[PDB]
RNA sequence: GGUUGCGGCCAUAUCUACCAGAAAGCACCGUUUCCCGUCCGAUCAACUGUAGUUAAGCUGGUAAGAGCCUGACCGAGUAGUGUAGUGGGUGACCAUACGCGAAACUCAGGUGCUGCAAUCU
RNA sequence: GAAGACAUUGUCAGGUGGGGAGUUUGGCUGGGGCGGCACAUCUGUUAAACGAUAACGCAGAUGUCCUAAGGGGGGCUCAUGGAGAACAGAAAUCUCCAGUAGAACAAAAGGGUAAAAGCCCCCUUGAUUUUGAUUUUCAGUGUGAAUACAAACCAUGAAAGUGUGGCCUAUCGAUCCUUUAGUCCCUCGGAAUUUGAGGCUAGAGGUGCCAGAAAAGUUACCACAGGGAUAACUGGCUUGUGGCAGUCAAGCGUUCAUAGCGACAUUGCUUUUUGAUUCUUCGAUGUCGGCUCUUCCUAUCAUACCGAAGCAGAAUUCGGUAA
RNA sequence: GUGAUUUCUGCCCAGUGCUCUGAAUGUCAAAGUGAAGAAAUUCAACCAAGCGCGGGUAAACGGCGGGAGUAACUAUGACU
RNA sequence: GCCCUGAAAAUGGAUGGCGCUCAAGCGUGUUACCUAUACUCUACCGUCAGGGUUGAUAUGAUGCCCUGACGAGUAGGCAGG
RNA sequence: GUCGAAUUUGGGUAUAGGGGCGAAAGACUAAUCGAACCAUCUAGUAGCUGGUUCCUGCCGAAGUUUCCCUCAGGAUAGCAGAAGCUCGUAUCAGUUUUAUGAGGUAAAGCGAAUGAUUAGAGGUUCCGGGGUCGAAAUGACCUUGACCUAUUCUCAAACUUUAAAUAUGUAAGAAGUCCUUGUUACUUAAUUGAACGUGGACAUUUGAAUGAAGAGCUUUUAGUGGGCCAUUUUUGGUAAGCAGAACUGGCGAUGCGGGAUGAACCGAACGUAGAGUUAAGGUGCCGGAAUACACGCUCAUCAGACACCACAAAAGGUGUUAG
RNA sequence: CCUCGCAAGAGGUGCACAAUCGACCGAUCCUGAUGUCUUCGGAUGGAUUUGAGUAAGAGCAUAGCUGUUGGGACCCGAAAG
RNA sequence: AGCGCCGUGGCGCAGUGGAAGCGCGCAGGGCUCAUAACCCUGAUGUCCUCGGAUCGAAACCGAGCGGCGCUACCA
């Protein structure tokens, strides 16, 4: 058992996922996606960190969560566990198949589960403080390792996991037309009721501070 | 299925060239008669040695035959033929289906 | 093949119409026991009981030939001796609760 | 032994080499499925034409 | 295993459009058509009666012959190394007119006045369309318009 | 221009919440002998236009309304794609040349038009 | 002497009769066999936005069912949710509101359908007759299915209209033979009448291997024509599997990630494993193991020289140049 | 058929054969008999053997169980 | 970017070889040169097409002559020898 | 091994081919035996193998469709040749434009429907399960599950509002347009329309571009009906010089120059010669042609050296260079 | 081909042939006249029907290439019966 | 690996669309000095799980779980 990667690592075959045609699938081994204080504000982690491809591959859900453990088990141990949010950013919905006479009904059986990634999609994101930033790269180095291909770590200049460059985020919430919900933020857009968007946004509609 | 007893459709007859009371039976084949010409030339084909000569069927694939029933229109007595499909099961005259009595388990 | 299946038909065939024939007779001598004979009640039952489970299984057998085994052609006499046995089991089944049946039991206190 | 099922390999070449070129339309096409009603009228038209122009012809 | 039947492969051909579902309309019940005309086979999913095949979907074709509902439509389709001509009976649910005709006809109208008052006053017909031609020669003012100069930018990454 | 009858396109026409509606017209409304239909004159049928009411329907307007529609040099000439190379790269794939070219997003605007006839301070 | 019109014999008829005779013992196929039906068909997808399009590709269905579940007309709106009413509760019946269909339409699936194509009621038999034309499959042959008319006769509705079976896409069958219906028509040929028979027009009885033979095995006693179109050796492509080696480091090692190891992952190499394939060879390449003998490779067991250790010595372990 | 001697050759006739009976109140050809017909012909009844029914036969061919629980340690299971 | 470690197979061995190190390697650019049965021009052969020429003397009108284009080829077809 | 017998053997005699004879091996029956030998029927049949005899010229394929007890074969259509025939008189394009259609793939989307799916937030329980205050209460507090609301992360060959590029249908007129009035048994309430017409009008271009090498038509017949490769799209498979499709081009059927070498790659297709110029590829020598020029990089104690193509990766390196 | 015209072109006639609408003959399905052995005859007029037909004949015979079939069938080849 | 069967009370087994039983065990009473045997009674089930069709099933149709049996041949 256990076949490499390196057989099931480009996409050759279109996107195969659980559905009512292809039951009796195995499950994936990630089975959590949001990690670290999960339950902070975009107040709380400015600073954007993300693990992204450089190549159109498949990752396994084994490579996902084995990556996820050892990210997570790094920043932990450095910088402590409410000090970051790590979410990952690919969900394993790819049936693989394995065949186990001659190439006669050489249709297999599901095997695995698998993320579909493209060139420039985030893999793993990281919201955290301006001074942990060393640690939060140094992590997502050891997930590049456990990770096939290439990947890079880019610096995100978004305020949290938003969007909304930080000088344009401080802008807006000194206009105070931001609302923290839980782990996000709920904006006011100038479309909706004037009565419901008083009731919900009183401090942009009051002379306040 | 079920099909009536009676029937009005059209009739062929010269006396009446139009819908009239037909009495619809089912078409049972003849008696097969001795005297037929294919008859007397299988008889004089199988007489003598050499066993049996034509083809007999073993094969036999299909387990429904068609129905056909027999209208005889009763002012002029005169009969048609009307095919109906493969059906196993066949009743003249049956009792009509009712659209909503209790059930009887 | 069809010529072997079709002779194992035929054989079944057999087997249950003489089954059903001693079967109807443990049946008749059953219901003419003189039933002072509770002893031969009870032997008449047990042995018709046995035939019904030999019936049983050739009734089994008829499914799965009418199931899956492609009869192609005797389904109707099939089908007339799986409903032979199905009464032959109805009457068993009265029979065996006629005697069953304790006299100064619940169901037969509630309904006679 | 199995072999080759299907392929339309070399047709298109085939067809082209001798061409697709036209159905070749005339003046009166056929009157092969066209209504009978007013096919009838069509012919006792024609004939009244006909018969007109001769008439008036001498 | 392998089928071949009459709407085979035809799910979005003849599903509805959207929010287009219901009874079609009587601006397609009351056009006419008359014989000799050109018209367009798009089928309607709605009435089952009257279908064309799904080869002749999208089809431009002539009407020979009209009846009481339907009409008759000649198309010329490609199999082997030759058309063949077929006669399609088509409910008026899946017939709809050509523009491209009807902008021929107004063509030709406008060609026909055209020319009439070119032979009224005895000079320039130039009846028939030119493609397009090479642009001529103009002069562009800076007059208000000075060229701002403009540079390739930067890699910057915006994720 | 309002209203009614018949419509064409079938949301710019729909939906939610309020407000207003002179005249006429619709409407609600009043009644069960007859034709007729229901468990029920509620629907339907018939009769009256009388006893009344714009409360509803309907029409119109309002709403940083939802939806829908139109446009944008808004995203974006981006994604994708036809053709070409003894181009790059171990490969996955990616640039370039000649061409075509989106969708979501964002922003701005709009919220039925119209035909035949009749009628109306 | 015995037997006697019985045996015997002759001809027909029924039975028995592998003792013998003659013949047959499907196809596709990642070799054949076993398995399956991809053999006649239907739906969605593969299928690369006209159409066409393959694999023992994927997910399924068909050999039926229906006098209504066909046709016409009228009335009504469904699934579900909320709020209520004695027994009555989660679900019995009644009432209102919201409800673009989230229901139903015989079945597989996909389309389609809301004053309906759904549900209820009324009336009916057009699921009728005569042959033609057209579309799909396609050779523009047949079969099947369908479309639009024409000439009748009808059904329904106030009428416009609609109706030539099932809302649409599947639900099926030649010649020969038999049989039925019609014309009661033609012929039985020296001339008639009546039975009988043969014809013509339209159906049915069936071929599912579904363009349609009447059909069991075995050969280790075998034969012939051939085949590398096709298997069992090697060789060749590939490396799943086998084997070998890296990278990462959660942990083990008292303490300490890396002396020695090393999870979870992840990248490779090899062709000494077994597969996968079918390119060469079936007018033959002698086919297991052993003996015998030579060479080569290194991924080093020993020996030479070294480095490291949780190397005090001894013993041992890891690694290097080295075949 | 088995294969000297010695010692033994158990149970099963449901199946397949073989063999007995004889009218089962079955099937049953030709010839013959009766009826209808104008006749060819058709329909009846009768209908031998054999199948069928009913016995016997295995030194004829042949065949000759499965699941549970159960004894003062465990195991096993005489027993159920 | 290049180079190096990773990087181990069995006859002796192959950037084609020799060899090459401010290359005769790699990346790029500029010219010059080499060379095909390809292209241009000419001649000749054949085929095809279009055309001219019964006038007297001398011969063949299926003949002579002009113009243009073309020419690969298995299975196969036809033609002239 | 046996050697006094179930012994060995001579001669005579008997048994003959679906027969004999067999202490049984399918043994033997004149070197022949799982059915002898001889002659004839017989030149038996073969969809199978092999072979098939002179030259030159011109043209020049197919391995595809449907059906077949069809899959090593035929028929049929297709491709090809020959004979031509009717005209050269406005015809057609493996093409583009203009105009008008059609499509549901790529992409995109999920705070749009269906299905999947991550995480919190705010709420609702006359109505989920726990505990606490409780005697309980249409009581209260907290915990956890669901249901709703507004958000969030990621997806779909058999999901979709939207929606390309490329391919694809039609039209761009003389068989046309306009005016007037003739026919009809069709149609209309109706000389109302429909179809076909008579007689006039219309042109400079007769109604976009480009090219035509003649255009159209018929008959007959050969061979073929094993294919294979490359770019791109794509299915199964870990993959394959694997199996199976789509479009185009090639090989087969084809030499020539280059890729050292090679059926397919690049260039370019071929009568016999001469001259010139080039393509692809090259110019140290083999080898024709610059040990040319210019700017840099690399020193390898396994350098590298040119597409198909005959391989190398993850991970590293104060090696060096530039950022 | 004819007429007009210098020609361009205008008209007339237009064989073959092609397309289309008709007419006639046979079959099928109708309608059913004068009439009459009162059960025969079938006039006339039709019909999305049908024929391998008519519509100022083209065939017959011979020879040749090619092709088809049957014969040993291009030549050689079984195991068999 | 394929094919086929089976799964129901504590155990061994039946069970067809109107829907759960057999035998032995188990419980209560009786008889007996007492225990068996015998007599009179009673109770006993997620019908392997999950989903669907049906007005409704354990049964019909599908997915898995568990246990058996057959085949796996020519070299
Ligand atoms: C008088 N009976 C007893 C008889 C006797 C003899 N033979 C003798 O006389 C000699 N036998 C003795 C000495 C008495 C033992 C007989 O030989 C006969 C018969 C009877 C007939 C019966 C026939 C009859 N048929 C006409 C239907 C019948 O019932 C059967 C039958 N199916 O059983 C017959 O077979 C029958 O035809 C028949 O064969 C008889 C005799 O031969
Ligand atoms: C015992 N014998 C007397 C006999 C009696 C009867 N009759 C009866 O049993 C009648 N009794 C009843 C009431 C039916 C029970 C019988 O019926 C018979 C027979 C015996 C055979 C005679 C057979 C005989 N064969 C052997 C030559 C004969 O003459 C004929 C014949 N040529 O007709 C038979 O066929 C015979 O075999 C025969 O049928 C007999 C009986 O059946
Ligand atoms: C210009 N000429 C050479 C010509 C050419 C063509 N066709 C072409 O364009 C050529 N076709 C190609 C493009 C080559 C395929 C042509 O098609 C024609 C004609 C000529 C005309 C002459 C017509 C004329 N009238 C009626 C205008 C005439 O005098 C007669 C007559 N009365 O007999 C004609 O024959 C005429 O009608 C005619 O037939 C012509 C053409 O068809
Ligand atoms: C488009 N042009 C090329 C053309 C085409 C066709 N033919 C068709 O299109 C045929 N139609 C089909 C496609 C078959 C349905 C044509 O038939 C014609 C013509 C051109 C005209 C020219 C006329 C012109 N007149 C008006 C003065 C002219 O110059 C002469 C002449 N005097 O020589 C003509 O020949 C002319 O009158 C004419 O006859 C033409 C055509 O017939
Ligand atoms: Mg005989
Ligand atoms: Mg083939
Ligand atoms: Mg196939
Ligand atoms: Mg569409
Ligand atoms: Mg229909
Ligand atoms: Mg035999
Ligand atoms: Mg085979
Ligand atoms: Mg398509
Ligand atoms: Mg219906
Ligand atoms: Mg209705
Ligand atoms: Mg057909
Ligand atoms: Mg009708
Ligand atoms: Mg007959
Ligand atoms: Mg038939
Ligand atoms: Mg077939
Ligand atoms: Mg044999
Ligand atoms: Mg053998
Ligand atoms: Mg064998
Ligand atoms: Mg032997
Ligand atoms: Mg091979
Ligand atoms: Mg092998
Ligand atoms: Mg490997
Ligand atoms: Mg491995
Ligand atoms: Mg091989
Ligand atoms: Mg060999
Ligand atoms: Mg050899
Ligand atoms: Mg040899
Ligand atoms: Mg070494
Ligand atoms: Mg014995
Ligand atoms: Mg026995
Ligand atoms: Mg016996
Ligand atoms: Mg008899
Ligand atoms: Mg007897
Ligand atoms: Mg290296
Ligand atoms: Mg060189
Ligand atoms: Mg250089
Ligand atoms: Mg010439
Ligand atoms: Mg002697
Ligand atoms: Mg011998
Ligand atoms: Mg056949
Ligand atoms: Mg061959
Ligand atoms: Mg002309
Ligand atoms: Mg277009
Ligand atoms: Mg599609
Ligand atoms: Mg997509
Ligand atoms: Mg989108
Ligand atoms: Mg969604
Ligand atoms: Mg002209
Ligand atoms: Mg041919
Ligand atoms: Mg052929
Ligand atoms: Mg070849
Ligand atoms: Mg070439
Ligand atoms: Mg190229
Ligand atoms: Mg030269
Ligand atoms: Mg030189
Ligand atoms: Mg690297
Ligand atoms: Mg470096
Ligand atoms: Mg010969
Ligand atoms: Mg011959
Ligand atoms: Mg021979
Ligand atoms: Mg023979
Ligand atoms: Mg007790
Ligand atoms: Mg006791
Ligand atoms: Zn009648």
């Amino acid at each position: 058992a256990r076949r490499p990667a390196r057989c099931y690592r480009y996409q050759k075959n279109k996107p195969y996922p659980k559905s009512r045609y292809n039951r009796a699938v195995p499950d994936s081994k990630i089975r959590i996606y949001d990690l670290g204080k999960k339950k902070a504000t975009v107040d709380e982690f400015p600073l954007c960190v993300h693990l992204v491809s450089n190549e159109l591959e498949q990752l396994s859900s084994e490579a996902l969560e084995a990556a996820r453990i050892c990210a997570n088990k790094y920043m932990t141990t450095v910088s402590g566990r409410d000090a970051f949010h790590l979410r990952v950013r690919v969900h394993p919905f790819h049936v693989l198949r394995i065949n186990k006479q001659g190439m006669r009904g050489a249709w297999g059986k599901p095997h695995g589960l698998a993320a579909r990634v493209d060139i420039g999609q985030i893999i793993f994101s990281v919201r955290t403080k301006d001074s942990n930033k060393d640690v939060v790269v140094e992590g997502l180095r050891r997930a590049r390792y456990k990770f096939p291909g290439q990947q890079k770590i880019i610096l995100s200049k978004k305020w949290g996991f938003t969007n909304l460059d930080r000088p344009e985020y401080l802008k807006k919430r000194e206009a105070g037309e931001v609302k923290d919900d839980g782990a996000f933020v709920k904006f006011l857009s100038k479309k909706g009721s004037l009565e419901n968007n008083i009731r919900e946004f009183p401090e942009y509609f009051a002379a306040q501070a | 299925v079920n099909v009536p007893k009676t029937r009005k459709t059209y009739c062929k007859g010269k006396t009446c060239r139009k819908h009239t009371q037909h009495k619809v039976t089912q078409y049972k084949a003849g008696k097969a008669s001795l005297f037929a010409q294919g008859k007397r030339r299988y008889d004089r084909k199988q007489s003598g040695f050499g066993g049996q000569t034509k083809p007999v069927f073993h094969k036999k694939a299909k387990t429904t035959k068609k129905v056909v029933l027999r209208l005889e229109c009763v002012k002029c007595k005169t009969r048609a033929q009307l095919t109906l499909k493969r059906c196993k099961h066949f009743e003249l005259g049956g009792e009509k289906k009712q659209k909503g009595q209790a059930l009887q388990f | 093949s069809q010529r072997k299946l079709q002779q194992d038909i035929d054989k079944l065939l057999k087997k249950v119409k003489e089954g059903i024939e001693d079967f109807d007779d443990i049946y008749e001598k059953f219901q003419s026991t003189d039933p002072s004979n509770s002893s031969h009640r009870e032997k008449l039952e047990s042995d018709l009981k046995r035939e019904i489970k030999k019936l049983q299984k050739h009734r089994d057998q008829i499914k799965t030939w009418l199931s899956k085994e492609d009869v192609k052609d005797k389904q109707s006499v099939l089908m007339t001796n799986r409903r032979l046995i199905e009464n032959g089991m109805e009457r068993f089944k009265s029979v065996e609760k006629l005697m069953k049946t304790k006299q100064f039991s619940k169901e037969a206190l509630t309904n006679p | 032994a199995k072999s080759k099922n299907h392929t339309a390999h070399n047709q298109t070449r085939k067809a082209h080499r001798n061409g697709i070129k036209k159905p070749k339309t005339y003046k009166y096409p056929s009157l092969k499925g066209v209504d009978p009603k007013f096919r009838r009228n069509h012919k006792h038209a024609l004939h009244g034409t006909a018969k007109a122009l001769a008439a008036a012809k001498k | 295993g392998k089928s071949h039947g009459y709407r085979s492969r035809t799910r979005y051909m003849f599903q509805r459009d959207f929010r287009k579902h219901g009874a079609v309309h009587l601006s397609t019940y009351l056009k006419v058509y008359k014989v000799g005309d050109i018209v367009d086979i798009k089928a309607n999913g709605s009435i089952q009666k009257g279908m064309p095949h799904k080869f002749y979907q999208g089809k431009t074709g002539v009407v020979y012959n009209v009846t009481k509902s339907s009409v008759g439509v000649i198309i010329n389709k490609m199999v082997g190394n030759r058309y063949l001509e077929k006669r399609l009976n088509l409910r008026v649910e899946h017939i709809k007119h050509s523009k491209c005709r009807q902008e021929f006809l107004e063509r030709v109208k406008a060609n026909a006045a055209k020319r009439a008052e070119a032979k009224a006053q005895g000079v320039a017909v130039q009846l028939k369309r030119q493609p397009a031609q090479p642009r001529e020669s103009r002069i562009v003012s800076t007059e208000g318009n000075v060229p701002q100069t403009l540079a390739p930018v930067p890699y910057e990454t915006f994720i």
